[PDB]
């Protein structure tokens, strides 16, 4: 069992920005692609973005594209998600997950099966 | 089968062994080489190239561009030295980080002669003469031109040839010297003095700098190899 | 005297009266590909005099505060006449170079410049939280080149990094001491002795021929070994001229239009 | 010209002429090839020293560690599974051999791999374990990487593999020069992709100096024995020795601590030189 | 983009019953689909991958099948601790997407 | 087919067991070269005794 811990969630006023972090332990962080997945209260899962273990290649879902930014620091084994212009529809629990793409920077040789999930951090957009 | 008995040392792993082993990629087709410019056969070739010396290394000038420059001026004559060296190519902080010293720090023993080259970077209107000397060990290190004049020395006249070279000949009791600070195999002393002051006319800078270079001759050698202390890794 | 020289290539020509000498990197002269070492099978293109000629870059001013300058090849010549057209219309290319640095002053000036030619001149970035993360646009400034700095300032906009180099002068921009850079082909311009430098660069690479748009084979760096000063602020210009030699191109396609900004 | 002695030294008397060996011009870029006989009087001596072991072959004739690989052998239900480990082959995980190799720009050589395996218990006795056997499989680029310790991929029909028994002498194999170019490149001043003006920004972005995405591939390591009630931890250490090596285009050595696979450097570690005085011996 | 449709949204069964859940795709995706289990107040857990492979440690009463546009998750004999939400997830191409989820409860 | 070579302080013997040349041991017996390409790269020849520039 590896350990993934998210933090930075809380109450945020509409239209403002927030930053999330996910600290990984128990494995070589710099050799895996990392994902963000969120779940609105009482709803189903929804995928956000991925980054291919190099810090440069990434992909965003259409919901947060333009507003969200994903980046990582391989020396501190940390993953970040910056959110701007948060709307009331962004309230949800955010998870950081790890897939099986180990040395990969392309869709051709990646495969997105999530073996591990974090405990999740809650974000509330309200005033 | 053929009878045999094992001798001591069987099943050990020595990192300097020279045995054969099977190939994991049999019948592999290898790319042919091409004639790339700049091939190297021996490591002493790199040591035989002139590289610049950080003479100053003051507390406020080390790790800057100012450490390579030695200052001259047109002040009246004096018998004090301009610079001093201990001739420890691998352990003296001024010589240790040069290419010669960097290559030496992978070896335990060295021998041969050394060349020192100086370059004058003043205006064409400046003139003067300097003294460069080498004193073998065993006596007081020279602090006055009167003392340095008794050792091996050359007089440099600044003219149309803007550089001077001094060869430090090999002289020692042992056949090799060690690459650490050791009183038994110490090297000597090197210093520079004014022979006559610098003379400059009007409308000219009255201060100027010089640069120094060091390399090895074609009789230089190093034999016993070791790990270097100029690189380290953290846990 | 031995200080005079004349060089001619195509319709260009240069004359100098106060030259030190010409240095050939590793003692090898530029040459075309041999039949025993050519990987591609298509007929190459040799524009010859149409591209093998001297081009003059924009000049720069040398003062007391200057830390240095650097350029990349063949990037610096990407917009020069038909050479750039051939570079962008073809997939593969190779060539040598002749680099000529010009800088003159009076007999009452003093100072010195160190001119270095480095193969595979990698430089260090400015980010302290990522590595190898500088962008194509910043890594290829063109004929304007870049400048060295006297101090290291790491970027801190982690959500929007600048993605550009930060080459320190005394570390030579790549973690190695400047005083050891004389292992590369070089020539020193000392104002009291000579006023120009000439270097002949053959094609050096681990491949017979490569892509000219993606990879730079040579780099040119000019740093003041002794600061400039004059009876007194002093300022003198430095101009740089470069000529491709034995250039050869292969793999003709439609033209490429890179994103330069 | 093979391990032959260096040239002898001649005898020289006083000189009074118009020849000036000691005066030169550093500006030209050449080095003055002087000998002690050109500046001082010397005696004739027969030379015996030679440069036999500063050569490039002898400078790389040392086996150097490059990696440590850790695997476990315990019941899978436990918090830590029977951890088979994956390592991508490189020499930049350590600094010593990296620094030695980066004296040059290009090189060719065959490789020799040596594996040293050690193991130990983690809890208080509670029995022992039978002798263990390890499998080291080479996975070239494009082949399927194992996803479990008992996958079908471990059949190794075409992948090279080594089975090693604990307590025996270290394992060893050889491999040729396997570069797709005419020589390895320790530096690459370029990109793997060009961003086109007519194309979206994300499609042309690439790392600086990356060259090929991954040069040589992967090593996969597992314990072949099923399990034991007691946890046993083991480590594998990889050692490299270049053979038949050639090099070109020398470079200055690294002067500051390494920072990542590139030439980048970190803040607060840019002061290698120490204090001294200009006129102090 | 690809849309995943799950049915039924919820169901009830008695202990020991055979329960079947279906996830449908808007176009053929070969066999690129995973199944996850999520108990209340906890993160999902992987059950099936490649639409048929059973993850190590999962009880043998779970099994997946189907291909193309229709897929099925079945529990041979329901147990008290199987009450949870079940999700389907495809990875045919980016962007990824999940299903709506299906709740399982005891009758 | 064995190779007999002389040690430097008289002979010693070696044999190749594998068909791949990568399996051979280091044969050493290197050859030196002139470093003029690095030390004297200037175009024209240089004579050390005569004045370098005139
Ligand atoms: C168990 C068999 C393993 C075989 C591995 C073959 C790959 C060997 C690669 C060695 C060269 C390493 C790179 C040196 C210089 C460089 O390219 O940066």
């Amino acid at each position: 069992q590896v350990q993934l811990v998210e933090s930075g969630g809380g109450v945020v006023q509409p239209g403002r920005s927030l930053k999330l972090s996910c600290a990984a332990s128990g494995f070589t962080f710099s050799t895996y692609a990392m994902h963000w997945v969120r779940q609105a209260p009482g709803k189903g899962l929804e995928w956000v973005a991925v980054m291919w273990n190099d810090g440069l290649n990434k992909y965003y879902a259409e919901s947060g594209k333009g507003r969200f930014t994903i980046f990582r620091d391989n020396f501190k084994s940390t993953l970040y998600l910056q959110m701007n212009s948060l709307r009331a529809e962004d309230t949800a629990v955010y998870y950081c997950a790890r897939d099986r793409s180990r040395y990969c920077s392309n869709i051709s040789c990646s495969r997105f099966i999530f073996d591990y999930w974090g405990q999740g951090t809650l974000v509330t957009v309200s005033s | 089968g053929l009878p045999v008995m094992n001798t001591p040392g069987s099943n050990q792993y020595l990192t300097a062994d020279n045995f054969q082993s099977p190939c994991a990629l049999p019948e592999f087709d290898v790319t042919p080489p091409i004639d790339i410019p700049g091939e190297v056969k021996n490591m002493m070739e790199l040591a035989e190239i002139d590289t610049m010396i950080p003479f100053d290394l003051s507390a406020k000038k080390k790790n800057t561009m100012e450490m390579y420059r030695v200052r001259l001026s047109d002040k009246p004559h004096t018998d004090d030295p301009i610079l001093c060296l201990s001739l420890s190519p691998a352990s003296d902080p001024r010589l240790s980080h040069t290419m010669l010293g960097e290559i030496l720090n992978y070896y335990t023993h060295w021998a041969g002669s050394l060349k020192f080259t100086f370059l004058f970077c003043g205006s064409m209107m400046a003139t003067g003469k300097l003294l460069v000397s080498y004193a073998p060990p065993g006596a007081d290190p020279p602090k006055k031109r009167k003392e340095a004049m008794l050792g091996t020395h050359v007089i440099w006249d600044i003219g149309l040839q803007s550089s001077c070279t001094m060869v430090v000949p090999w002289i020692s009791n042992t056949t090799y010297r060690q690459t650490i600070d050791d009183s038994f195999t110490e090297g000597g002393y090197i210093s520079v003095f004014y022979q006559t002051r610098i003379v400059v006319p009007l409308s000219t800078p009255r201060e100027m700098d010089i640069l120094g270079f060091v390399s090895a001759c074609n009789d230089f050698s190093v034999r016993l190899m070791r790990d270097t202390t100029h690189i380290e890794q953290k846990a | 005297s031995d200080r005079v020289l004349q060089l001619t290539l195509g319709n260009s020509t240069i004359t100098t009266q106060e030259a030190a000498n010409s240095v050939v990197a590793y003692g090898r002269w530029p040459e075309y590909l041999r039949d025993s070492e050519a990987n591609p099978v298509d007929q190459p293109t040799e524009p010859d005099v149409a591209a093998c000629r001297f081009y003059t870059l924009d000049t720069v001013s040398w003062t007391k505060e200057s830390r240095g300058w650097w350029w990349k090849l063949p990037d610096a010549l990407r917009d020069m006449g038909l050479f750039g057209q051939n570079m962008y219309y073809h997939y593969l290319g190779r060539s040598g170079y002749t680099v000529h640095v010009q800088c003159n002053a009076s007999k009452f000036h003093q100072g010195a410049l160190g001119v270095f030619a480095v193969p595979e001149m990698c430089l260090a970035g400015d980010s302290n939280t990522t590595t190898m993360h500088t962008s194509y646009q910043n890594a290829n400034p063109g004929e304007k080149g870049g400048t060295f700095t006297g101090t290291f300032t790491p970027d801190d906009n982690q959500t929007s990094p600048a993605r550009r180099f930060c080459p320190v002068d005394y570390l030579f921009g790549n973690g190695t001491l400047l005083g050891n850079a004389f292992v590369f082909p070089h020539q020193i311009i000392n104002l009291r002795t000579n006023n120009c430098a000439t270097l002949v660069l053959p094609y050096v690479n681990s491949l017979s021929i490569d892509s000219m748009v993606k990879h730079n084979n040579w780099g040119i760096a000019i740093l003041p070994l002794a600061p400039l000063n004059f009876a007194s602020s002093p300022e003198i210009p430095i101009t740089l001229t470069i000529a491709p030699m034995c250039c050869e191109f292969n793999g003709l396609r439609n033209i490429t239009l890179p994103r330069l900004q | 010209t093979s391990r032959d002695a260096l040239p002898n030294t001649e005898a020289s008397g006083p000189a009074h002429s118009k020849e000036i060996p000691a005066l030169t011009a550093v500006e030209t870029g050449a080095t003055n090839p002087l000998v002690p006989s050109d500046t001082v009087q010397t005696r004739h001596v027969v030379q015996h020293r030679s440069r036999s072991e500063s050569s490039i072959e002898s400078f790389f004739a040392r086996g150097a560690c490059v990696a440590i690989i850790t695997v476990d052998n315990s019941a899978s239900t436990k918090n830590k599974d029977k951890l088979f480990t994956v390592w991508k082959i490189t020499y930049k995980d350590t600094v010593q051999l990296r620094r030695k190799l980066e004296f040059f720009t290009y090189s060719r050589f065959d490789m020799e791999f040596t594996f040293v395996v050690t193991a130990n218990f983690t809890e208080t006795n509670n029995g022992h374990a039978l002798n263990q056997v390890y499998q080291i499989m080479y996975v070239p680029p494009g082949a399927p990487v194992p996803e479990k310790w008992d996958d079908y991929t471990w059949q190794t029909s075409s992948n090279p593999s080594i089975f090693y028994t604990y307590g025996t002498a270290p394992a060893r194999i050889s491999v040729p020069y396997v570069g797709i170019s005419n020589a390895y490149s320790h530096f690459y001043d370029g990109f793997s992709k060009v961003p086109l003006k007519d194309q979206s920004a994300a499609l042309g972005d690439s790392l600086y100096g990356a060259a090929s995405l991954n040069d040589f591939g992967i090593l996969a390591v597992r314990v072949v024995n099923d399990h034991n009630p007691t946890k046993v931890t083991s480590k594998i250490r990889v050692y490299l020795k270049p053979k038949h090596i050639r090099v070109w285009c020398p470079r200055p050595p690294r002067a500051v601590a390494y920072y990542g696979p590139g030439v980048d450097y970190k803040d607060g570690t840019l002061t290698p030189l120490s204090t001294k005085d200009l006129t102090t011996y | 983009d690809i849309q995943m449709t799950q049915s039924p949204s919820s169901l009830s069964a008695s202990v020991g019953d055979r329960v079947t859940i279906t996830c449908q795709a808007s176009q053929d995706i070969n066999n690129y689909l995973n199944w996850y289990q999520q108990k209340p107040g906890k993160a999902p857990n992987l059950l099936i991958y490649d639409a048929s492979n059973l993850e190590t440690g999962v009880p043998s009463r779970f099994s997946g099948g189907g291909s193309g546009t229709d897929f099925t998750l079945t529990i041979s004999s329901l147990q008290p601790e199987d009450v949870a939400t079940y999700h389907c997830q495809h990875y045919d191409n980016l962007p990824l997407s999940f299903g709506g989820g299906t709740k399982v409860e005891i009758k | 087919g064995a190779q007999v070579s002389s040690q430097k302080v008289i002979n010693y013997t070696t044999i190749n067991y594998y068909r791949d040349s990568a399996s051979n041991a280091a044969s050493k017996q290197d050859f030196s070269q002139d470093p003029s390409k690095f030390t004297e790269p200037i175009k024209d020849v240089l004579i050390k005794t005569s004045p370098m520039l005139n």
